[PDB]
């Protein structure tokens, strides 16, 4: 009776030591992965400077990825973009078109195969086990060239700060499918550029949008990984506060049961002594 | 602890028992609903410390449906009384027996996952949760309703 | 023909109908760029901003007056207002000039943009400055490259890429200035 | 502790001064009055303290006051049993304390 | 405010105060739904930002210094100034200065009407809302 | 089940039940050892998820009504059908109605020979595996 | 000593359950990896056919 | 707790103590494998906090 | 270490211990505050891992076998051989030939001077740091 | 957990204020001057309020 509350106090006390140690683990990981996010932010800028940013395109096939976390102590990160997945997917699919839903991170393969299972063709995980590299993001992007859609929606959490995480969608338009048509402004906007490459522009743009897919997929899962470590740093501060309020309330519950216990057996001794004396 | 949530009457559904809750006495349709209400209220009580120290983001997607349904029926067990209308202002609601079994079938099967949790709070029937879910969304659209001016009354 | 204007402000009109109002509008990568290409400027004389990029490091974001890029039809220099150009680069030396001094990064490929607002962008995958390269390891690997002959032309697509990268690296340091 | 008050009360009531009075471990005043009550065969109160716990403490602390002739100020070292502030010995003592000086390591 | 009840003196309440504190404890009821997880728990929604910046105004309205009890006719005007929205412009740091400026600058004839009639009559809330728009609230 | 023990164990139960309840007391222990690991949802290498599907199908087997006891030959057939196959693709919501197929639609002369023998003979282990595929369970 | 120094990580974990000597767990891992290499055939030539 | 895991005899390997557990009595080879088992079992009891 | 008090304190201890064990309880107090980090794989910013490896080798410096007490001058040297940075920061496969190797290989003159003076003088740690670096342990 | 670098302008003036408030809460005592050398200070209430 009185020992069950005593070792449950021992449960919540070092859970508050686990979740306080995990918060600084997630904060040290947030600090060293913050400089890689700032460096990868540079290369995504020349491609939206060149190819623009066209989210609401009319496609016949679209590969949408949702970049989730791998370990799931992040507290509201991977569930938020699966809300933002269908809020973006159902916005752009009302034409009876093909849709392939990919997930980076196995917290999406447990979350997207129950809300969109008929359109789920790929699940990628273990991308944060060692580190995120561009060659790893190139092979992930290479499997998105197997299917040949007209757009590539990339759902990820942009690392705004250690407090705020803006969910960001980014689209990559296939060259001879939709990119050459969505730049037509009384002629073309791309005809102002002089191609100084080997073959014709239909092969330069095929090499560029594969580069543009691989660059923004390297940045997406690197932005999302730094948002994973910084939302875990806040979800574990809310766990030490919850396991310190639970421990402070259960200490008073033990102290009331401690005081009632010494009063109870002492009354049992006086009642047995007054029967004899 | 039920009364501190504001749920009145503050009846513990997992501590109140009856010898009448038997399928050969009240019928098997009334009995199976009550045991289903007590099943998801016990399953919500088994998650009460995981939701405390870790939040609802760590639960399964089949257990977050258990939490949201049990948070709905424990508002739907609440009811305004005809003797509490003097100090609460809200009028009392007498709910018939068949309106309770049919109202609690719908939240268990999933017929009212559309409605918010607070629409079930302090209403009589399952008719009154739909009419309160509208009033909660007419009223947030009533912020853009009109600018009320009181003019030309000083000599009336 | 422009009857379908997709865009970031035009994504929000369909998103306010099918997607609920419970979520704020999702962000776009155009909302994080202070520099574009279609709005002219950024030259103001004889300088132009040069953004030299790897996926792992921002190497330059200053303003130069001469950039020498190794295009696939040969080396070419970029002055203040160059013609708008999308130039695919071969392995060679990207050479920056802010004045009398020059920094010589050897790049492995990757494109290079000149934009109609005068800004330029060099987009490579691996850019090593020549002090980080030692020539003793270069043509010992070309001795492993141009000697093995696999008739699988996926491997001599890689071996052709191995030949032109190592041979342009030998003359990158043997033709020192 | 009543012997210490009596020397303090001469300096208060006859000398007319502002006396300081240091009671080292006021809990051991409570604990000793709990032992005297137990040796006299009295039935203990809550957790095991004397039934006269509020009036044996209160009989001590009400003589520590400021009068028209002088004053007695008391600095009492307080021990808290099992770090439980709801224990009846510090809770009865805290009803008399007008200030609190926590010395921290 | 959640645990303190009085179900016998609720029928024995000053009318007018009963008119305006039905809104006060209803707005403080939904203020306790935004209790300690405004953004401290997970996130912020910024649609119920209004009730967080109004329940904090009704909290600061009910704070009171010691040994200064207020007459009931001057309390219900201070709640009518807060529950209707005449202090939404006032920042939360200066509401105890605002309502002390409300009772001082609103003319004392309106307190004799509300005490004698025993309720906010429909003739009185016109002159109350007239007198409540011409007070100089501090800051802002 | 983790707290309810018996001193006799064997030699005081049905010999037919002792073959099929030994792999029930064992396999329900693997169900309870993973129920403290069901908050994460990783369910690695198909082991902690397969026993979570079968151990949940064994607790629903032991559920029964009130004032309606079951003969031991009908108990050792119903738990024969759960520790072995014949219920592997049944949802965990309608196993309580699934035994009414196992008790009624299985030929009731298999209960008379199981009551008179006392154990599940291998001549009867064939017919208990044959007649449990002849029944159509309504779980879909 | 072998489980402590690390001689018997070669054996599965529940092979140590309800045995005697260290030469019984080492032979229980023989039986445990025969019997999981069973349950592979499900077609016929079993006990459930009636004509045997 | 040992019995509910199905381990029999349900001896607590840490809470059990003997006067013979002494290297001057049973030898330093029996003693060190006994303290080595209690070391790895106490380390597992302190790791099961963070495994859950 | 955290729950054991001595109200007399350092005023009644060895002066050759008082200057060495004064920092020993301070590195052990830091080790108790980060003792949850010891069970982690993702290493932190090496200001805490410096505590976690020095502290975990300081607890091994206080282990002792039964019925073999140590003289005081042999204890202050063995804590000087762990608080001043002479620790076994090699891979700790080799424990048995390196724990007792301090007091057995360092020459016995420094124990006579430390016992007679009662204090590690500035003319004594110059040889104590000289003798601690020439520890052989030639079995490795 | 983050560092003194990213502290705000209105969050590192209070750090620089509270660091010297808590230094000015210290005081040398006359009863301790017989073995610490520095003399003790009697601080009036009028000098304590305006000093803080």
């Amino acid at each position: 009776s009185n020992q069950a509350v005593k070792q449950r106090i021992r449960a919540i006390k070092n859970i508050g030591k686990i979740t306080k140690a995990m918060k600084m683990v997630a904060a040290s990981k947030m600090k060293n992965a913050q400089i890689a996010v700032e460096q990868s932010r540079g290369l995504v800028d020349p491609f939206v400077r060149l190819f623009g940013d066209f989210p609401a395109v009319n496609s016949n096939k679209s590969v949408v990825v949702a970049v989730t976390s791998d370990k799931g102590l992040c507290g509201g990160l991977n569930s938020n973009i699966t809300k933002y997945t269908r809020a973006t997917l159902a916005t752009t699919e009302s034409e009876g078109k093909d849709v392939v839903v990919v997930s980076i991170g196995d917290k999406g393969r447990s979350q997207l195969t129950r809300i969109e299972s008929q359109r789920y063709q790929l699940a990628i995980a273990d991308t944060y086990k060692v580190r995120v590299t561009f060659g790893q993001a190139s092979l992930i992007v290479e499997e998105l060239i197997k299917h040949n859609p007209q757009s590539y929606q990339i759902l990820f959490n942009k690392f705004r700060s250690a407090i705020s995480f803006k969910p960001t969608v980014a689209t990559i338009l296939s060259p001879d499918l939709l990119e050459k048509q969505l730049e037509d402004v009384t002629g073309n906007s791309l005809d102002a550029y002089d191609i100084e490459a080997s073959h014709e522009r239909s092969d330069v743009l095929r090499d560029l949008t594969e580069f543009h897919l691989g660059v923004t997929l390297y940045n997406a899962m690197l932005e999302n990984n730094c948002s994973e470590h910084a939302s875990r740093m806040s979800a574990m501060e809310n766990s030490t506060k919850s396991a310190g309020e639970m421990l402070g309330k259960l200490t008073l519950d033990y102290n009331r049961k401690r005081q009632a216990t010494i009063t109870t057996e002492l009354i049992e001794i006086i009642a047995g002594a007054s029967a004899l004396m | 602890s039920i009364a501190e949530l504001g749920i009145y009457p503050a009846v513990d559904p997992l501590d109140s028992t009856s010898r009448m809750l038997n399928p050969n006495v009240i019928g098997a349709e009334h009995y199976n609903v009550a045991r289903g209400v007590q099943k998801v209220l016990q399953d919500y009580k088994n998650l009460q410390d995981i939701i405390a120290i870790l939040g609802m983001d760590e639960l399964s997607e089949e257990d977050k449906l258990t939490v949201a349904r049990a948070r709905k029926i424990q508002r739907f067990l609440s009811q305004p009384f005809q003797v509490a209308e003097v100090f609460t202002g809200t009028p009392g609601k007498y709910v018939d027996l068949a309106d309770t079994i049919s109202g609690f079938q719908g939240v268990l099967t999933g017929k009212y996952d559309d409605l918010p949790e607070m629409a079930f709070y302090m209403v009589g029937d399952i008719k009154e949760v739909k009419e309160k879910a509208d009033k909660m969304a007419k009223d947030i659209a009533s912020r853009k309703e009109a600018d009320n001016k009181k003019v030309s009354e000083e000599l009336k | 023909e422009a009857a379908a204007p997709a865009g970031p402000k035009e994504f929000t009109e369909v998103w306010n109908k099918k997607a609920p109002s419970t979520l704020i509008v999702p962000e776009f990568p155009s909302n994080y760029t202070a520099v574009k290409a279609v709005g002219e400027g950024q030259v103001h004389g004889d300088a132009f901003p040069v953004n030299f990029y790897t996926p792992h490091s921002i190497l330059s974001q200053a303003q130069k007056d001469t950039v020498v890029l190794p295009g696939v039809d040969g080396y070419f220099g970029v002055k203040a207002s160059h013609v708008p150009t999308i130039a695919q680069l071969k392995p060679g030396v990207v050479e920056l000039h802010s004045g009398a001094e020059s920094e010589k990064f050897f790049v492995s490929g990757g494109f290079a943009f000149v934009h109609p607002n005068g800004v330029t962008d060099i987009c490579v995958l691996e850019a090593a400055t020549l002090d980080q390269v030692d020539p003793a390891a270069v043509k010992s690997a070309l001795a492993a490259a141009s000697a093995a002959q696999p008739t699988d032309e996926f491997e001599q697509a890689a071996n052709r890429a191995a030949i032109e990268l190592y041979s342009a690296l030998e003359s990158a340091v043997e033709a020192k200035a | 502790a009543l012997t210490g008050l009596t020397v303090a009360e001469y300096f208060r009531d006859i000398e007319g001064q502002d006396v300081l009075l240091f009671v080292d471990n006021i809990f051991r005043f409570t604990q000793a009055n709990s032992e005297v009550s137990a040796l006299l065969g009295r039935i203990p109160s809550a957790v095991g303290y004397q039934p006269t716990l509020a009036t044996d403490l209160g009989g001590l602390q009400e003589r520590i006051t400021t009068t028209t002739k002088g004053s007695i100020t008391s600095v009492q070292a307080v021990y808290v049993p099992a770090d439980d502030l709801t224990d009846p010995a510090p809770a009865t003592t805290f009803a008399h304390l007008d200030a609190t000086t926590v010395l921290s390591r | 405010v959640g645990l303190s009840v009085s179900r016998v003196g609720s029928a024995a309440q000053f009318p007018g105060m009963k008119q305006v504190a039905g809104t006060l404890k209803l707005e403080l009821a939904q203020y306790r739904e935004v209790a300690a997880f405004a953004q401290f728990g997970s996130d912020l929604d910024a649609a119920t930002q209004y009730v967080l910046e109004r329940g904090a105004r009704l909290t600061e309205m009910l704070k009171q210094k010691q040994f200064a009890p207020i007459p009931i006719e001057r309390q219900t005007v201070a709640v009518y100034a807060a529950t209707k929205g005449f202090l939404d412009k006032v920042r939360v740091q200066d509401i105890v200065a605002a309502e002390e400026a409300v009772i001082s600058q609103v003319n004392p004839a309106v307190f004799k009407i509300l005490k004698a009639n025993g309720k906010i009559t429909p003739a009185l809330d016109a002159h109350l809302k007239a007198e409540l728009r011409k007070v100089k609230l501090p800051g802002a």
